[PDB]
C-alpha cells in the first residue's frame, strides 16, 4: 500500500528532473540556434530588397513597353495619394510571369509538407 | 426551478445587458447579446408548460436569427475597414443588415410578430422581464450609432410600428397581447426620434418602462390575463381599478398625465428639423392606442361588471406578497409632468 | 497620383554571396561577430528610412563584407570548414549538436589563424549602438499637416438665462 | 483558381443542403459544404483554424445534430510578400487568448457554464 | 498538394475494393429469394458538445506558454480548468450521470 | 479538528479518485505561487529572440549600450548557462 | 473578391432557406448553423489576410457561442417533439398573433 | 447607453483588441498598419463630422492598402492589354517572364 | 516516388491487418490451454489468405429496403480514415510532416463515428438503431478525455510536431514523467475501438473489420511513440524503425492479452467509469501539467 505510492511518486520524481535538465538544455540550444538566424538576417534582407526592386523594376519597363499607345495610361503611376514607400502585393511582383512559379510563390510554402 | 439558480440567471440576464452597454468593441457586444439570450430562455419557460416552451422556441429563434445578422453586419464592417469600435458604420449595406438586426431583436415593425405570441405564452412576470429589460441592449446600440443611420429606414419602421401596434390592439381581448401590440407603438414612437436627438429616446424609453411596470405589477396583484377576468377585480379590490383606469388614461397620452409627456416632446423636437407631416400622423395613429386603453378602463371600473358568487370567500383573504416600488411606479407614471424640464439631465 | 521611382537595374548588381544555406550556418556566429559594424548600420538605415531604395548603398557594403570573410575562410581554414558544412547540410533540420567534434576543429583552426573567438549564448542578440553620419530622417512616414484642433472653449460658468426656457417653465 | 473551385463548390453544397430535403440528408450536405470550407481555410494558410473548423464543427456539433436526428423518425494577388519569422503568425494570436483576452476568457466561461445549468434546466421537464 | 494526392490514392483504393467486394459475388446465378426517445442519450450528447467546446478553448495551451506573462497566463489556464470541473460538479450533483 | 479527520478517513475509503482529484488539483493551484523557479521560467522566456534586435543610433550618451556584441555592457546569459 | 462573394452567397443562400420553412425545425436549426460556418470562414480569411494577430482569437471564440446556441436550439426542439411525437413546425400553432 | 466603466476606471477591458496597430505579440505589424497609423494620427481630438471631411485621403489611403481594388484594377487592365497584343501578334514576352531568367540570391 | 511512397505506406498496413487475426486467434488458443490454426498452411500462415477468399466470395446480404447510399459510404469513409490516420506518423520520418498533426489526428478520430451513426441508419431496424447510438454515445465520451489526456501530455513537447515527440524523450521515456495519463489513455484507446472490457456490439462487413484492425494498429502505435520513446540516430533509421515496431507489436499483445483476461463492463458501468473516475482525474492532472514546467522552469523551447 505505502510502498506502491512511494514507488510511483519516486518514479514520477525522477522522470520530472530528468526532463527538466533535458528542457533547460533545448531552451539553450533553441536561442543558439535564434542567434544564427539573427547573425544571417542583415544579408537576407539585403538580397530581398534587392531582389523586390529588379522585379519592380522590370514590371516597369514591360508595362512601359505594352502600354504605349493606350491614350490615358501613365506608366509607373501610383494609386496612393501619398509618396510613402508601400509594400507591393504579390500580384504585384509577379502578375506578368508564368503559371509555374506564381504558384510557387503563392502555395509552396503551404503545400510543401 | 431552485431560487439560487433563478437569481443566477436573472444576474446573467442583467450582466449581459450591461456587457453590451459597456464595451466599446463589436465583438463583445455581440457576445453580450449571446449571453442575454442564453440566460433568458429558462425564465420564460419557468413555469413548464406547452405553450411556454412554444413561445421560448419562437423567441430563440427569431434572436438567433437577429444574431447571426448582427455578426455579418460586424464582419462586413471589418472587411471594409479594419475596425471593431462602435463608432460610425463605415458601409451602407452593412448598416442596413445591422439595423434590421436590431429591429428584429427590439420587434419593431415588420418584425414585430413574435412579440405577441411570446408575450401570451409567457407568464405575467416573464412578460414584465421582456418587455421592459430585453430593450435596453438594441436601444443603447441603436443610439451609439444614430449618426449613421439612414432616416428613411428608421422612419419608415417606426411609422409601420405605430400603425401595427394601434391596429393590432383593437382587437385583443388577451391583456398581455394588448400589451404587446402597446409595445410595439411606444418602440415605433421610440425610434422615429432616434436620427434626431437620442435623449428624446432615452426619455420615452424611462416614461415606457415606468407605465409598464406600474401595469404589469398591477395586473400581478389582481391575477387576471383577460378583460372578463379584470372585470371581476372591483367586487374585491377596487382601489386596485381606480389605479390601473388613471394609470391606462397616462399610457394614452393624455395630459396632464405622466403619458403626455414624450409625445410631446418628440413632436417638438420633429418639429425643429421641419419635419411636420409624420408627427401629426403619429399623434393620429396614438388615438387607436388611447381608444383600447379606453375600452379597458370602461370594462374595469368605470362600469361594474357582473360577479360570482364565490368571490364572497376572496372577501376574507389578503394578499401575502406585497410588491414594492408599486407605489413609486404608479405616482411616477402618473404626475411627473411638471417636472418635464429635468430631461436635461440626459436621462 | 504621382509616379513610383524605382531605381534602374544597374544600381541592383552587386557580386551575389553565392553559398548556400548550410555554408552560411556552419559560419554564422564567426559570421555576425566579424562582420557586425555593417550589417547593423545597414539594419539602423532598413528600420530608419522604412525604404528599400535609401538603403542600397549600405547592402552593397554587407555583401562585400561578407564577400571578405568568406575569402579570409577560405584562404585560411578551407578543410575543417567544408566538414563542418557537411555535417550542417546532411541534417533536415540543420541541427548544430549533431556533431559538435566537428565544430571544435573549426573552432580551433580560426583561433590559429586568425584568432577569432566565438560568441557566447546571449550575445549576438544584444542590442548594440551604431555610430553613423547619415542624417535622421524628419518626416519617414510623409505625413501631412495635422488638422487643428478645436477652440477648446474655457471660463466661468454663470447660472442660464432665464432659466431652462422650456415652454412655460420659469426655472 | 483553385481557391475560386473551392469557393464554387461550397455554395452547391450550401444550396443542396437550404432546400431542406430530409433532414439526414441536409446535414450530409452541411458536413460537404464544412469540409470545403474547412478546406479553404487551410489553403488560405489558416491552418489551426481550419482543423479547429474540421474537429470541433464537424465532430462534435453535427455529430450531436446527426445523433438527435437519428432519435427521432482572381486569388494569390492580394497576398503578402515577406516572411513571418521562426513562428506562425496564427498561433501566437490564438495563444495571446490568456495573456491578452483575460475578459474574453472570463466571459466566455461564465457563458459556458451558465450554459450547461440551462440545458439541464430546460431538460428537466416537470 | 502531397495531402491531396495521399487522400485521394486512399479514398480511391478504399472505394475499389469495397466496390469488387460487393460486385464480385453478384455474378454468379443463386436463388435470390421507434417511439422511446431517451432523454438520457440526448443529455449525454448535449454534455460531450459542452465539455468539447471547452476543449476547444483549451487547446492553445502549448504556445500559451511562452508569453513572459506567465502569472496572468497560468491564472487564466487555470480559472478555465475550474470552471470545467465545476461544469461536471453542478452535472453530477443534480442527478445528470444518471442511467 | 476531530471532524475534518474523521471526513478525510471516511473519503479515503470508498471515495479515493475524488480525493486525489481534489489533493493534486489544490497543489497545481499552490505550488506555483510558492515555488522559486517560475521567476526563472518569466527569464528563460525573456532571453528567446524570436525577432532581430533593432540598434540604436548613438550619440554618445549611451553608455550601458555596447557597441559590439562581445562588449561586456548588457544582459548576460551566464545563469542561464548555469542552470 | 471572387472568393469573398461567394462566401456572402452562401450566407444569403443559408438565410433564404432558413426563412422558407417548409417544415422540420431541425432544418432550421441546420440554416442556422451553417449561417455561422459561412461567417467563420468570412471573419478567417479577413483576419488572415490583414494580419491582424490579436484578432485570431475572434473566429474561435465565435465558433463557441454558436454551438452553445445550437445545443440550446436543440433541447428547445427535442422538448417540443416529446410534447407532440414530432418536430413538424406547423404544430407550434397555439399561439396567435 | 455607452457607459464609459473603462475610461472611467482606466481598466482596457476591450480596447486592446480594436485597431490593428495596437501592440500585437512578438511585433508583428498588421498590413496596412502605417496607413491606419496615419489615419488615426489625422482623425485625432477632431469628431466624427470634421474627421470625416478632413481626414479624407488618410481614409482612402487605409481603404486602398486593404481591399487594393485600384491595384487589381490596374493589373488586370495590364494584363488584359498584354493578351489583346499577344494574340493580335506584336508584343512577346521577354526571357524573364518566360521562366529563361538567371534566378538571383 | 510519392505514389510509390503512399503504396508503401498502405499495402503493409493492411498485410499487417490481414495476419493480425492469425496472431489474436493463436495467442487466444495458447492462453486458453489450446492451439489457434495450424492446419491451413505451415502453422496457419494461410489462413488469412482462406478468410478473405471465402469472404469475397461469400454471397452479400442486402437487406433489398434499405438506402444503398449511405450503405455503400459508410464502409469507404471508415477504412479511408483508417488508412488517412498512418500518414503524419514518424517512423522516423513522416510520410507528411504536419506542423499540427496531433490535432490532424483528433480530428479524423472525432470523424470516425459517422460511419457507426449512418451504418445504425441505414440498417432499417430499430434495435440496430439503438446500438449504434449507444456505441457514438461511449465513442464521444472517451474521446473527450483522450484529447484533454493528449494536450496534457503534449504541455511537456513544446508542440503538436509528432516528430519533436523523439527529441523530447531522447534521453527518458514520457510513461517515468506520466504514467497515469498513461494509464487513463491506454484504457480510452481500448474503449474508443469497442475492444473487450468494452466489446459492447460478407464484403462490407470484410471492409468495417480490416477498418477496425487498422485503427487498433495505429493507436498502439501513437501510444508507442507517445509515451515510449525510440532513439533514432539521423545516420540509421533502421534502428528506430525496429524499436517502434517492437514497441507497437507489445502493445498489440497487451491488446489482445487484456482481451482474453476479463469480463466485460455493463453500459451504464463504463460511462459511469468515464464520467466518475477519469474526466476528474484528467481535469487534475491537466492542471497538474499546466503548472509544473511552470513550477521547475522546464517549459519546452518551441513556440
Ligand atoms: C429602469 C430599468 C428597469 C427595467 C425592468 C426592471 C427589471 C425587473 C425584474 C428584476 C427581477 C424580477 C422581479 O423582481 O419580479 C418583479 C417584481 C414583482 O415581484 P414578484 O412578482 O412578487 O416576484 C415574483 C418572482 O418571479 C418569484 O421568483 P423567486 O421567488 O424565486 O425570487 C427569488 C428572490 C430571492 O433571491 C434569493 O434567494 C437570494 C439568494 C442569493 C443567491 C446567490 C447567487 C449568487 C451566485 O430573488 C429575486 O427575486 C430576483 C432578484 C435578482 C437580483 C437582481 C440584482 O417587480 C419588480 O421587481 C419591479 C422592479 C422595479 C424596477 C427596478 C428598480 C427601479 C429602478
Ligand atoms: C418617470 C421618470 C423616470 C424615472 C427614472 C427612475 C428614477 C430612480 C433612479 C435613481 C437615480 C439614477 C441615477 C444614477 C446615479 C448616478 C448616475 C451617473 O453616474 O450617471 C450619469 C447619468 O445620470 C443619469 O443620466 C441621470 C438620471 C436622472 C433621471 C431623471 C430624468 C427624468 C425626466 C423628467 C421627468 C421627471 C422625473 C422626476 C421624478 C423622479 C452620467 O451619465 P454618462 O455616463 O456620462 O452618459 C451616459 C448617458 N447618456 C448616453 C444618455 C449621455
Ligand atoms: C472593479 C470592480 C470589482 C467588483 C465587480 C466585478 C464585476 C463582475 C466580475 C468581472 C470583472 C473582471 C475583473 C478582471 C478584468 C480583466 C483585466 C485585469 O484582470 O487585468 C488582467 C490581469 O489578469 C488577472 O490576473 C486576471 C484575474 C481575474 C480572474 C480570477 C477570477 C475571475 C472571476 C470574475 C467573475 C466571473 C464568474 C465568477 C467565478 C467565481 C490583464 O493582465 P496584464 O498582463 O497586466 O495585461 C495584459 C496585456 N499585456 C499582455 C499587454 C500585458
Ligand atoms: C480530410 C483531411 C482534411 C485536412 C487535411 C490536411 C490537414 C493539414 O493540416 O495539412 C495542411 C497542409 C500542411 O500544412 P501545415 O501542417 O500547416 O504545414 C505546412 C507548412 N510547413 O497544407 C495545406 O493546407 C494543403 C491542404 C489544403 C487543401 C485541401 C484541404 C482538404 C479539402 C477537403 C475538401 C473535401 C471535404 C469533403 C467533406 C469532408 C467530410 C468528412
Ligand atoms: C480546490 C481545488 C479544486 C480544483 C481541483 C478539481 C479537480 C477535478 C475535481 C472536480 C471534478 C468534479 C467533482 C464533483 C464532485 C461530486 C461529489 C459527489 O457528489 O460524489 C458523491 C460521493 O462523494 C462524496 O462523498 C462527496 C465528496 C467527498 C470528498 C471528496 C474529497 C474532498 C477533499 C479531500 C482532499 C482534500 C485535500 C487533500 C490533501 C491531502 C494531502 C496532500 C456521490 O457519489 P455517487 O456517484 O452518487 O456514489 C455514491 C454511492 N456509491
Ligand atoms: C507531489 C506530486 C503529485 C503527483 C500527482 C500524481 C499522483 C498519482 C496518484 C495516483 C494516480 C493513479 C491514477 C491512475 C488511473 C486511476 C483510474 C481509476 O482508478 O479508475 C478505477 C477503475 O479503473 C479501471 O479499473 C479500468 C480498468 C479496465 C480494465 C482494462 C485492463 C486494465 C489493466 C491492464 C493494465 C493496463 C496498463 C496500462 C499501461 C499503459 C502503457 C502505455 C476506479 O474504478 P472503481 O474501482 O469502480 O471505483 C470508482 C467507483 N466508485
Amino acid at each position: 500500500g505505502y510502498s506502491m505510492f512511494a514507488v510511483g511518486i519516486g518514479t514520477l520524481l525522477f522522470g520530472y528532473w530528468s526532463m527538466m535538465k533535458w528542457n533547460r538544455e533545448r531552451r539553450r540550444l533553441q536561442i543558439e540556434d535564434f542567434e544564427a538566424r539573427i547573425a544571417l538576417m542583415p544579408l537576407f534582407q539585403a538580397e530581398k530588397d534587392r531582389r523586390v526592386l529588379q522585379m519592380l523594376r522590370e514590371n516597369l519597363e514591360e508595362e512601359a513597353i505594352i502600354m504605349k499607345d493606350v491614350p490615358d495610361w501613365k506608366v509607373g503611376e501610383s494609386v496612393f495619394h501619398t509618396t510613402r514607400w508601400v509594400t507591393p502585393m504579390m500580384g504585384e511582383l509577379y502578375g506578368l510571369r508564368t503559371n509555374e512559379e506564381i504558384l510557387s510563390a503563392t502555395y509552396g510554402f503551404i503545400w510543401y509538407t | 426551478m431552485n431560487p439560487i439558480i433563478y437569481t443566477t440567471l436573472i444576474m446573467t440576464v442583467m450582466s449581459g445587458t450591461m456587457l453590451v452597454m459597456i464595451s466599446s468593441h463589436w465583438l463583445l457586444i455581440w457576445i453580450g447579446f449571446e449571453m442575454n439570450l442564453l440566460a433568458m430562455i429558462p425564465v420564460l419557460m419557468k413555469n413548464f408548460n406547452p405553450r411556454a416552451t412554444e413561445a421560448a422556441t419562437k423567441y430563440f429563434l427569431t434572436q438567433a436569427t437577429a444574431s447571426m445578422m448582427l455578426m455579418m453586419a460586424i464582419i462586413i464592417n471589418l472587411l471594409y475597414s479594419g475596425q471593431w469600435t462602435i463608432t460610425k458604420m463605415f458601409n451602407p449595406v452593412a448598416m442596413t443588415m445591422m439595423t434590421m438586426a436590431l429591429a428584429m431583436k427590439l420587434g419593431l415593425s415588420p418584425f414585430h410578430f413574435w412579440v405577441p405570441e411570446v408575450t401570451q405564452g409567457i407568464s405575467l412576470q416573464a412578460g414584465l422581464l421582456l418587455l421592459t429589460w430585453q430593450k435596453l441592449a438594441p436601444l443603447s446600440v441603436l443610439c451609439q450609432i444614430s449618426q449613421s443611420i439612414n432616416p428613411n429606414l428608421m422612419l419608415t419602421m417606426a411609422m409601420l410600428s405605430i400603425l401595427i401596434g394601434g391596429w393590432g390592439g383593437l382587437n385583443q381581448t388577451q391583456l398581455r397581447k394588448i400589451m404587446a401590440y402597446s409595445s410595439i407603438a411606444h418602440m415605433g414612437w421610440m425610434t422615429a426620434v432616434l436620427p434626431y436627438n437620442t435623449t428624446m429616446t432615452i426619455l420615452n424609453l424611462l416614461i415606457y418602462i415606468t407605465m409598464t411596470l406600474a401595469m404589469f405589477m398591477l395586473l400581478i396583484h389582481s391575477s387576471a390575463t383577460t378583460t372578463l377576468s379584470l372585470s371581476h377585480t372591483w367586487n374585491k379590490m377596487p382601489v386596485i381599478t381606480s389605479l390601473m383606469m388613471v394609470t391606462l388614461l397616462s399610457m394614452g397620452g393624455l395630459p396632464p398625465l405622466s403619458g403626455f409627456m414624450p409625445k410631446w416632446m418628440i413632436i417638438q423636437e420633429m418639429t425643429k428639423n421641419e419635419s411636420i407631416i409624420m408627427p401629426t400622423l403619429m399623434a393620429m395613429t396614438a388615438l387607436l392606442n388611447l381608444y383600447f386603453y379606453m375600452r379597458l378602463a370602461y370594462s374595469s371600473s368605470l362600469t361594474m361588471f357582473p360577479s360570482t358568487n364565490n368571490m364572497k370567500m376572496k372577501w376574507q383573504f389578503e394578499h401575502t406578497k406585497q410588491m414594492k416600488l408599486l407605489p413609486t411606479m404608479i405616482v411616477l407614471s402618473t404626475l411627473v409632468l411638471p417636472m418635464t424640464p429635468a430631461l436635461s439631465s440626459l436621462n | 497620383p504621382g509616379i513610383v521611382e524605382l531605381p534602374t537595374l544597374e544600381d541592383l548588381k552587386v557580386q551575389e554571396v553565392k553559398v548556400s544555406s548550410s555554408v552560411l550556418k556552419a559560419a554564422a556566429h564567426h559570421y555576425g561577430a566579424q562582420c557586425d559594424k555593417p550589417n547593423k548600420e545597414f539594419m539602423l538605415c532598413r528600420w530608419e528610412e522604412k525604404d528599400p531604395r535609401r538603403c542600397l548603398e549600405e547592402g552593397k557594403l554587407v555583401n562585400q563584407c561578407a564577400l571578405d570573410f568568406f575569402r579570409q575562410i577560405k584562404r585560411h581554414c578551407a578543410e575543417p570548414f567544408t566538414e563542418y558544412w557537411t555535417c550542417i547540410d546532411y541534417s533536415g533540420l540543420q541541427l548544430f549538436r549533431h556533431c559538435r567534434k566537428q565544430q571544435a576543429k573549426f573552432d580551433e583552426c580560426v583561433l590559429d589563424k586568425l584568432g577569432w573567438v566565438r560568441p557566447d549564448l546571449g550575445e549576438l542578440s544584444k542590442v548594440t549602438k551604431v555610430k553613423t553620419d547619415r542624417p535622421l530622417p524628419e518626416n519617414p512616414y510623409h505625413s501631412r499637416a495635422r488638422p487643428e484642433p478645436n477652440p477648446e472653449a474655457e471660463g466661468d460658468l454663470k447660472p442660464a438665462k432665464h432659466g431652462s426656457r422650456l415652454f412655460f417653465w420659469t426655472m | 483558381y483553385i481557391a475560386f473551385i473551392l469557393s464554387t463548390i461550397f455554395v452547391i453544397g450550401f444550396v443542396g443542403f437550404s432546400s431542406k430535403p430530409s433532414p439526414i440528408y441536409g446535414g450530409l450536405g452541411l458536413i460537404v459544404s464544412g469540409g470545403v470550407g474547412c478546406g479553404i481555410v487551410l489553403n488560405f494558410g489558416g491552418s489551426f483554424l481550419g482543423l479547429m473548423v474540421f474537429l470541433i464543427y464537424l465532430g462534435g456539433m453535427l455529430v450531436v445534430f446527426g445523433y438527435t436526428t437519428a432519435m427521432a423518425t482572381g486569388d494569390w494577388v492580394i497576398y503578402d510578400t515577406g516572411d513571418s519569422g521562426f513562428f506562425s503568425e496564427e498561433a501566437m494570436g490564438i495563444a495571446a487568448l490568456y495573456s491578452y483576452g483575460t475578459w474574453l476568457v472570463i466571459v466566455t466561461g461564465w457563458s459556458l457554464l451558465i450554459g450547461v445549468v440551462v440545458i439541464m434546466e430546460i431538460t428537466r421537464g416537470n | 498538394m502531397n495531402i491531396m494526392l495521399t487522400l485521394l490514392t486512399n479514398v480511391t483504393l478504399a472505394s475499389l475494393l469495397v466496390l469488387i467486394a460487393f460486385w464480385l459475388p453478384q455474378l454468379n446465378a443463386y436463388s435470390e429469394k421507434r417511439l422511446p426517445f431517451s432523454m438520457k442519450f440526448f443529455l449525454v450528447a448535449i454534455t460531450f458538445l459542452l465539455f468539447d467546446l471547452e476543449i476547444a478553448l483549451l487547446l492553445p495551451l502549448p504556445w500559451a506558454s511562452q508569453t513572459n506573462n506567465l502569472k496572468t497566463m497560468l491564472t487564466m489556464a487555470l480559472f478555465l480548468l475550474i470552471l470545467l470541473a465545476a461544469s461536471l460538479a453542478y452535472e453530477w450533483t443534480q442527478k445528470g450521470l444518471e442511467w | 479538528a476531530g471532524r475534518i479527520a474523521s471526513f478525510l478517513k471516511n473519503a479515503w475509503a470508498k471515495e479515493p479518485v475524488l480525493v486525489a482529484s481534489f489533493a493534486i488539483g489544490g497543489l497545481a493551484i499552490i505550488l506555483p505561487s510558492l515555488s522559486p523557479y517560475t521567476n526563472y521560467a518569466i527569464r528563460i522566456n525573456r532571453a528567446t529572440p524570436y525577432n532581430y534586435p533593432v540598434p540604436l543610433r548613438d550619440d554618445g550618451n549611451m553608455p550601458d549600450v555596447p557597441s559590439h556584441p562581445q562588449d561586456p555592457q548588457g544582459p548576460s546569459l551566464e545563469w542561464l548557462k548555469n542552470l | 473578391p471572387l472568393v469573398y462573394m461567394n462566401i456572402i452567397m452562401a450566407f444569403a443562400i443559408a438565410l433564404a432557406g432558413l426563412l422558407m420553412y417548409r417544415s422540420h425545425l431541425m432544418s432550421s436549426l441546420l440554416c442556422l448553423e451553417g449561417m455561422m460556418l459561412s461567417l467563420f470562414i468570412m471573419s478567417t480569411l479577413i483576419i488572415l489576410n490583414t494580419h491582424f494577430t490579436l484578432a485570431n482569437m475572434m473566429p474561435i471564440i465565435l465558433l463557441v457561442f454558436a454551438a452553445c446556441e445550437a445545443a440550446l436550439g436543440l433541447s428547445l426542439l427535442v422538448m417540443v417533439s416529446n410534447t407532440y411525437g414530432t418536430d413538424y413546425v406547423q404544430n407550434l400553432n397555439l399561439l396567435q398573433c | 447607453p455607452f457607459f464609459d466603466v473603462q475610461k472611467r476606471l482606466g481598466l482596457d477591458l476591450d480596447r486592446w483588441m480594436t485597431i490593428q496597430s495596437a501592440e500585437q505579440p512578438h511585433k508583428i505589424p498588421g498590413r496596412c498598419h502605417a496607413f491606419e497609423k496615419e489615419w488615426i494620427e489625422c482623425a485625432h481630438g477632431i469628431g466624427g463630422i470634421r474627421a470625416e471631411k478632413e481626414c479624407k485621403i488618410e481614409f482612402d489611403d487605409f481603404v486602398e492598402c486593404l481591399l487594393r481594388q485600384k491595384t487589381m484594377k490596374r493589373l488586370s487592365a495590364i494584363k488584359r492589354q498584354r493578351d489583346k497584343l499577344i494574340k493580335e501578334g506584336k508584343y512577346t514576352p521577354p526571357p524573364h517572364h518566360l521562366g529563361k531568367e538567371d534566378p538571383r540570391p | 516516388m510519392f505514389m510509390i511512397n503512399i503504396l508503401s505506406l498502405i499495402i503493409p498496413i493492411l498485410l499487417a491487418v490481414a495476419f493480425l487475426t492469425l496472431v489474436e486467434r493463436k495467442v487466444l488458443g495458447y492462453m486458453q490451454l489450446r492451439k489457434g490454426p495450424n492446419v491451413v498452411g505451415p502453422y496457419g500462415l494461410l489462413q488469412p489468405i482462406a478468410d478473405a477468399l471465402k469472404l469475397f466470395t461469400k454471397e452479400p446480404l442486402r437487406p433489398a429496403t434499405s438506402s444503398i447510399s449511405m450503405f455503400i459510404i459508410a464502409p469507404i469513409l471508415a477504412l479511408s480514415l483508417a488508412l488517412t490516420m498512418w500518414v503524419p506518423l514518424p517512423m522516423p520520418y513522416p510520410l507528411i510532416n504536419m506542423n499540427l498533426g496531433v490535432l490532424f489526428m483528433l480530428a479524423m478520430s472525432s470523424l470516425a463515428v459517422y460511419s457507426i451513426l449512418w451504418s445504425g441508419w441505414a440498417s432499417n431496424s430499430k434495435y440496430a438503431l439503438i446500438g449504434a447510438l449507444r456505441a457514438v454515445a461511449q465513442t464521444i465520451s472517451y474521446e473527450v478525455t483522450l484529447a484533454i489526456i493528449l494536450l496534457s501530455v503534449l504541455l511537456m513537447n513544446g508542440s503538436y510536431t509528432l516528430s519533436t515527440l523523439i527529441t523530447t524523450q531522447e534521453h527518458i521515456w514520457m510513461i517515468f514523467t506520466s504514467w497515469p495519463l498513461a494509464m487513463m489513455w491506454f484504457i480510452s484507446t481500448l474503449a474508443e475501438t469497442n475492444r473487450a472490457p468494452f466489446d459492447l456490439t460478407a464484403g462490407p462487413f470484410a471492409m468495417f473489420f480490416m477498418a477496425e484492425y487498422a485503427n487498433i494498429i495505429m493507436m498502439n502505435a501513437f501510444t508507442a511513440i507517445l509515451f515510449l520513446g525510440a532513439s533514432h540516430d539521423p545516420h540509421t533509421p533502421e534502428l528506430y524503425t525496429i524499436n517502434f515496431v517492437l514497441k507497437t507489436l507489445a502493445l498489440t499483445i497487451t491488446f489482445l492479452w487484456i482481451r482474453a483476461s476479463y469480463p466485460r463492463f455493463r453500459y451504464d458501468q463504463l460511462m459511469h467509469l468515464l464520467w466518475k473516475s477519469f474526466l476528474p482525474l484528467t481535469l487534475a492532472l491537466c492542471m497538474w501539467h499546466i503548472s509544473l514546467p511552470i513550477m521547475t522552469a522546464s517549459i519546452p523551447p518551441q513556440s
